[PDB]
């Protein structure tokens, strides 16, 4: 969703649990890039 | 009495991003004090003291 | 890399990194010098005495 | 310092309040390492010191 209207800005709310914790753990792990050039 | 106050950096392309991580190095150079060796070596005078 | 200071109208341009070697502006001169103690010993004695 | 039982390094003093989010920009004696320079933004030096 970000750069579907150029967006850049987000806060978060985390379930505390297993699932909210592994989504976060995964959204993480997906923003890890930007590693230019 | 120095009349200026400035320092000798290093110059990057801007939004190059390999910087940050050779500022790090920079740091790590400034945690051990080897540049005070390198004086040693390089930057010593005679009747200077 | 070469010894070029980090400056306003050069940050502008291109991005800097943190500067390593602290720099300024001074004059020198190749001076001989001295003292006058002026007609007396300056304040010789204590004046008390 | 390492929180206890935790096994986690937190900050303290001013980084306990700026990397927490509790606080805005700080004017500080600023002694700068490599460990404050990988959480916190620098600006040039504006004293230098020793």
């Amino acid at each position: 969703m970000m750069r579907v209207y150029n967006w850049n800005h987000i806060i978060l709310l985390v379930s505390d649990d297993h699932e909210g914790r592994a989504a976060q753990k995964r959204l993480e792990t997906l923003l890890e890039e930007r590693e230019s050039k | 009495k120095v009349f200026a106050s400035t320092g000798y950096g290093i110059a990057i392309q801007k939004d190059s991003g390999w910087k940050r991580q050779v500022d790090l190095a920079i740091l790590q150079l400034f945690g051990d004090g080897e540049m005070e060796e390198l004086e040693a070596l390089w930057l010593t005078g005679i009747c200077h003291n | 890399v070469g010894s070029l200071t980090i400056n306003e109208e050069r940050s502008e341009v291109v991005d800097f990194s943190v500067p390593f070697i602290e720099t300024g502006i001074s004059v020198m001169v190749s001076r001989s010098n001295g003292t006058v103690s002026p007609s007396a010993f300056l304040e010789p004695f204590s004046a008390c005495v | 310092e390492r929180v206890q039982n935790s096994n986690k390094k937190e900050w303290n003093g001013m980084m306990g309040e700026l990397l927490s989010g509790q606080a805005d920009m700080i004017v500080a004696p600023l002694t700068i390492n490599n460990e404050r320079a990988q959480y916190i933004e620098f600006s040039k030096p504006f004293k230098y010191q020793g």
